[PDB]
């Protein structure tokens, strides 16, 4: 036998969508609590 | 039925870690301050690993063939990976072995870490040390056997550096990471010539089809023999033996309960494990079983010489189980298969057992050194009393393990070359002095400079129990432990075992105790090889000397050829046509009568190469 | 399917411009939703992908007057690159939150980079292919020189510069197999039915090696990377070495085992003494220099010898340890260079004398670093080891192949040397005095664990069950190599 | 050059000379084992 990765894929994939989603929301140290910077790497 | 979810063993424990792991990351406060509900939740998980090895066993000491289950791992055109699981005794017996340690000593670790941070990130580095191990042991093939044995390997670096608030635990976690990679690099190769050579590896096909390619011609005699002592040369890294043994007492930075698991025989017996399940390899070999005792041999000198002049407790129990590691070695050299697994099955308790007595008096010492730690057992009773039976158990006095153990090895080794006898008879003198001055020292006068748990105290126990009553399965009347484990009168020789060891205890009973010869200036005078012997055999100043200087000399001697001579030669070009343009502007000069000339002149020359 | 992937990020990118604020925000949500819609479209277009050949393919024809046609076509050897870059690239833009200088740009250049990323993969047109191969400079130029780096003048220059002084023979080269004999093919499949004579096989393939030995960096035509990828912000870094190395890598594969097999034959030795030196230079060069991330692109350099074996060896399995290194290491240095971005943005420092213990205060980065470091080095249970073991094992089972492994295998023992002397170096030991004054960073907010636990979940399901990520292509390598066997 | 000052801090190593007979070693390694590889 052999398993597959298109169901594992079709799974996965709105999961993924959907934390990318919400953890864009939550964050931290980048907004005020530090980081005076700009994200570049100078 | 059972035999079909054998494969379930490690992934309890790895499962229980895994979640605790998404817990330690996410949720981390709730599951830091959530310390005694994970820890008996990872005990339940190694119980019912511990009870399924234990009907494993039971169904197999009575009887039944060997269960394997593999599947196809890798796959290509022609040929395949596998990698499943195989039941014989051996595996078993090593199963339950680890099971059982690791149980008693999660529970000593619930008591050895006080409020302390880092309670649970401890147990979850030990479940994914017992899922590791558990799976390198159930492993038909030799694939298998690289997989989880690196794993333990990285799960040995993050035991050992648990403190990383410290210094010495990242060196020690580093050293003993790369001495092991040594060791992957030799076992690589040697996986890679078997499968070059062979064309499969499953530790019975690989000896039936080197026997027949020797019987023919194809590869003879040294092209069979290269590519069998690099094999060898993972065991060398992983047990400690010569000449890559520094890592072992270094990695005693690390916790006590730590350095109990990877010191018994369930992390550094995987390499004498290895050279059990190749036996079908080594032996159409002669050539290099010798190397394998005699390197076991040197090993145990070493060991019994180096831990006589410590003063630090573990860092001498690192060089006693070096030496015993040197002793199972050497059984496996000269021919014994089921000799071997009996001194590691014995060690694997009374070792183990000395560790947690040791983590016990460290942790009621409020360090660390025998010197500063004098007549205890007026407030140590459990831990003096098991700490002495452990210390019984790996000398003579015959009714422990320990002798049933190094008698059967002994006597193979006189039947058997018994030149290599008569080095390792004094070496068990020198195991029977240093383990008792590490008692006499410690357990018995007065408290010289300046109180037990129960949780701590009940595994001691629970090991003194086996350390006892172990000795009697082997016993050459009713030996039970050759016939179910096979490879595919005596007075005269054990009671001078037992003779060595009563001198060495009696050296240390009048040396130490009330001291009538004298140890320090038996030190402190003509004599050099206290400090020799206390430097550790220079070894470590002689790696740190000529081979981490090599290889931090040479990383200059290729970057500044980098930098320079293969980035100058391309900037270069850059410069170049930098500099014609600097210089070829001047054609340009802002002179009309100059275009005047090369206009018509600037032709004319097109008419002299024309007709 | 392919033509909507590649156009709806870059024509969604043109919008932008015109798109409300009041201080950068919803930029970045309109990037993501992009990058997100458009891996969508990857897996559900994967669906119907069948596994031999162009499992889909949608020709079309802007000039006929030359032969250039949009022959966009997926392949078992380019679909799990294009989910690699659709999946990593997300997370760059997931990544790259924080960006507050000039963040249309960095949106707009990223999304334009997306399309340039997934196309040539998504290309069987070779002068289609050279557009997109071109259309990665200008954007990473930008990314580049403006946020990232003090040497950043020099390193965009250097980048630019040499990536199109040798994108230079790909165009020659497909010119050269293009008009041997009496047919403008300009195609991958009709282009590699034709028959080279050996007198320019081995010339038009020096003509790509010139090319796809600088992006994928081989012996001193590595010179750029320190520079480019110690002079860049993280989450352009995740594509620079997540994609555009393996996009050398691949079409070295489709250009020069498909269509100069003849040649290849001749010059494997070469390619594979080339990768043994690369891994051993590279890790000696990354154990020497201290800074903090020309150390890990150095490790990327040493990383690549395992594909230049893989590809120069001639069993069915070298070809697939290629391909499954690629893969790997496009999960595994996005997240080391996104840590090292990370790490740099509370620290404001790279050196490593100049900190120490770091890891008590924060101590949410050590562990996220520490699981990446153990995956570069071919640690078992990831898919770092299996390309290691499948390389080792099909080169072997085909230079009197028995010195190269005993000096390839020496970047087992010397990766973690330097891996494990920047762990101790940087986490370990006790905190730093007042000289570090930074105010170590409040550990890792969930949004950079979720980037990298979603990089090391495939990883690990690669490790333990590999047939995952070589199911794809088992029929397209198996043709390749039965081609390239069949000539010799 | 004199970035490279940390426990790396062998001084014989960065002169001309010194890292002319460097690069004699490693470019004729490399042209050894390329004629080794071909042959
Ligand atoms: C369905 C298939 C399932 C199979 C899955 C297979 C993969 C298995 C993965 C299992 C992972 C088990 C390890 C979990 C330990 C996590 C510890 C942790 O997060 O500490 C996180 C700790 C959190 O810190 C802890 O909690 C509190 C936090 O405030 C305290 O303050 C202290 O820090 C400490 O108590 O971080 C640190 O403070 C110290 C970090 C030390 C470095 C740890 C890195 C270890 C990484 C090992 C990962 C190896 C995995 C790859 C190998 C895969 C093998 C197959
Ligand atoms: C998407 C995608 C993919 C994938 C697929 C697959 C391959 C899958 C698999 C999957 C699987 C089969 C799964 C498994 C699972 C596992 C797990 C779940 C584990 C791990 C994880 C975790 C748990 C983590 C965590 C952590 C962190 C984060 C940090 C450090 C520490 C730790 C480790 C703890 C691919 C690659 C194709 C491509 C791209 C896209």
């Amino acid at each position: 036998a052999v398993i597959s990765v298109k169901p594992i894929l079709l799974a996965m994939t709105p999961v993924f969508i959907l934390l990318c989603l919400f953890f864009g929301t939550r964050n931290g140290f980048y907004d005020t609590d530090q980081y005076h910077g700009n994200a570049a790497a100078h | 039925p059972l035999y079909q979810y054998a494969w379930l063993i490690p992934v309890l424990p790895l499962l229980g870690a895994l979640i605790v792991g998404f817990g330690l990351i996410a949720f981390s406060e709730t599951t830091s301050k959530l310390r005694r509900p994970s820890a008996i939740f990872i005990m339940a998980l190694m119980a019912i690993a511990m009870g399924h090895s234990l009907t494993l066993f039971w169904s197999q000491v009575q009887g039944h063939l060997p269960y394997t289950q593999m599947i196809e791992w890798a796959a290509a055109g022609n040929l395949h990976i596998a990698m499943g699981y195989v039941i014989d005794p051996l595996a078993a017996l090593m199963l339950v072995i680890v099971t059982t340690v690791a149980f008693l000593v999660m529970l000593y670790s619930d008591g050895y870490m006080a409020h302390d941070p880092g309670y649970v990130r401890f147990f979850a580095y030990l479940s994914l040390f017992g899922s590791s191990m558990l799976g390198l042991v159930v492993s038909p093939n030799l694939v298998q056997v690289y997989i989880f044995w690196e794993l333990v390997g990285m799960c040995s670096y993050l035991l050992i550096g648990f403190w990383y608030d410290r210094k010495s635990a990242a060196e020690a976690a580093q050293k003993a990471f790369v001495t092991n990679r040594v060791g992957d690099f030799g076992l690589l190769l040697g996986m890679v010539g078997l499968f070059w050579a062979t064309g499969t590896f499953d530790f019975a096909g690989m000896g039936d089809r080197l026997t027949e390619l020797v019987n023919t011609g194809l590869l003879s005699p040294s092209l069979a023999a290269i590519l069998a002592i690099l094999v060898f040369l993972g065991p060398v890294a992983k047990s400690a033996q010569f000449p890559l043994h520094v890592w072992l007492p270094d990695a005693m930075e690390g916790p006590t309960p730590i350095s109990a698991l990877i010191h018994a025989a369930t992390m550094v017996a995987a390499g004498v494990f290895l050279i059990a399940r190749m036996f079908p390899v080594f032996e159409q070999l002669p050539q290099v079983m010798t190397t394998i005792a005699w390197t076991g041999a040197f090993t145990a000198f070493m060991g019994a010489t180096i831990a006589i002049t410590q003063n630090d407790i573990k860092k001498s129990l690192a060089y006693s189980t070096i030496s015993q590691l040197g002793y199972m070695v050497m059984g496996m050299g000269v021919g014994a298969y089921s000799a071997g697994l009996f001194h590691l099955m014995t060690h694997a308790y009374f070792k183990a057992m000395l560790f947690l007595g040791s983590g016990s008096v460290i942790h009621s010492m409020e360090a660390q050194d025998m010197r500063y730690m004098g007549g205890l057992r007026k407030y140590m009773p459990i831990t003096g009393a098991t700490f002495l039976v452990g210390c019984l158990a790996i000398s003579g006095v015959p009714p422990f393990a320990g002798f049933w153990s190094k008698d059967e090895i002994l006597g193979a080794v006189f039947h058997a070359n018994p030149a290599m006898w008569l080095l390792t008879w004094l070496t068990a003198g020198l195991t029977a002095f240093y383990m008792f001055r590490m008692y006499f020292m410690t357990f018995e006068g007065k408290f010289r400079n300046v109180e037990s748990p129960w949780t701590m105290t009940l595994p001691l126990v629970v090991l003194a129990i086996p350390s006892t009553l172990i000795g009697f399965v082997g016993t050459p009347f009713n030996n039970l432990f050759e016939v179910f484990i096979h490879a595919p009168e005596f007075l005269i020789l054990g009671g001078s075992s037992v003779g060595i060891g009563l001198m060495g205890i009696t050296v240390a009973y009048l040396m130490y105790l009330k001291g009538t010869p004298s140890p320090q200036a038996i030190a402190k005078a003509i004599q050099p090889l206290y400090q020799f012997s206390l430097h550790k055999w220079y070894f470590d100043e002689l790696y740190e000397a000529v081979f981490i200087k090599g290889c931090r000399r040479l990383a200059r001697q290729v970057l500044e050829v980098d930098y320079n001579v293969v980035d100058g030669v391309v900037n270069l070009t850059g410069f170049v046509t930098m500099v014609t343009g600097e210089g070829l502007k001047y054609l340009q000069n802002g002179r009309a009568q100059f275009y005047a000339l090369i206009v018509l002149l600037a032709v004319l020359g097109f008419v002299i190469f024309s007709v | 399917w392919l033509t909507t992937i590649i156009l709806f990020p870059i024509v969604a990118a043109l919008a932008i411009p015109f798109i409300p604020t009041g201080k950068g925000r919803p930029i970045r949500w309109y990037a993501l939703a992009v990058g997100l819609i458009d891996f969508a479209l990857i897996v559900y277009a994967f669906t119907n992908f069948y596994d031999p050949g162009m499992q889909l393919w949608e020709s079309y024809d802007w000039i006929p007057e030359i032969g250039l046609r949009w022959s966009v076509g997926a392949d078992g050897l380019s679909m799990p690159l294009i989910l690699l870059t659709g999946f990593i690239t997300t997370l760059a833009i997931l990544a790259a939150w924080p960006v507050t200088l000039k963040p249309r740009l960095f949106y707009f250049l990223m999304l334009a980079m997306y399309g340039g990323q997934i196309a040539v993969f998504a290309v069987q047109d070779m002068l289609v292919f050279f557009l997109a191969w071109e259309l990665e400079l200008i954007p990473v130029y930008l990314l580049l020189a403006i946020w990232g780096g003090h040497k950043r003048q020099y390193a965009a220059t250097k980048f630019i510069l040499y990536t199109a002084g040798s994108s230079l023979f790909i165009l020659v080269a497909g010119l050269a197999m293009a008009f041997y004999g009496d047919t403008v093919s300009f195609d991958m499949q009709t282009l590699a039915a034709k028959d080279y004579a050996l007198g320019f096989q081995l010339l038009v393939y020096a003509g790509f090696l010139v090319a796809y030995g600088v992006k994928l960096p081989i012996v001193p035509l590595h010179t750029w990377l320190p520079d480019a990828h110690g002079e860049a912000t993280a989450p352009v870094h995740m594509l620079l070495a997540g994609i555009l190395l393996k996009m050398g890598g691949y079409a070295l594969i489709r250009m020069n085992v498909d269509m100069l097999p003849a040649a290849h034959a001749k010059f494997a030795p070469v390619l594979v003494i080339l990768g043994v030196v690369n891994i051993i230079y590279a890790a000696l060069t990354s154990y020497a220099q201290r800074n903090l991330k020309r150390k890990i692109a150095y490790s990327s350099i040493s990383h690549i010898g395992f594909v230049l074996i893989g590809i120069a060896s001639f069993t069915n399995l070298g070809m697939s340890g290629a391909v499954l290194q690629m893969v790997s290491h496009g999960l595994i240095g996005a997240s080391l260079f996104f840590l090292v971005g990370a790490t740099y943005d509370r620290t404001h420092t790279l050196i490593l004398e100049e900190m120490g213990g770091v890891g008590q205060k924060m101590k949410k980065i050590f562990a996220m670093f520490t699981a990446c470091s153990l995956a570069s080095l071919a640690l078992p249970g990831m898919s770092g080891f299996v390309a290691e073991l499948m390389v080792f094992i099909g080169f072997a089972t085909s230079p009197f192949r028995v010195i190269v492994v005993f000096l390839a295998a020496v970047g087992v023992i010397l990766t973690p040397i330097y891996l494990l002397s920047m762990l101790r170096e940087i986490f370990y030991g006790p905190e730093n005095k007042e000289l570090v004054e930074h105010e170590a960073l409040v550990d890792a907010e969930p949004r950079e664990v979720f980037i990298i636990a979603c990089l090391l979940v495939p990883i690990i399901g690669i490790g333990l069950y590999p047939k995952l990520l070589t199911q794809i292509y088992d029929a397209t390598t198996g043709q390749v190599i039965a081609r390239a066997r069949e000539v010799l | 050059a004199t970035d490279f000052r940390a426990i790396m801090k062998f001084d014989g190593a960065d002169s001309p000379a010194m890292i002319a007979i460097s690069a004699v070693l490693i470019l004729g390694f490399i042209a050894g084992l390329i004629w080794w590889a071909l042959h």
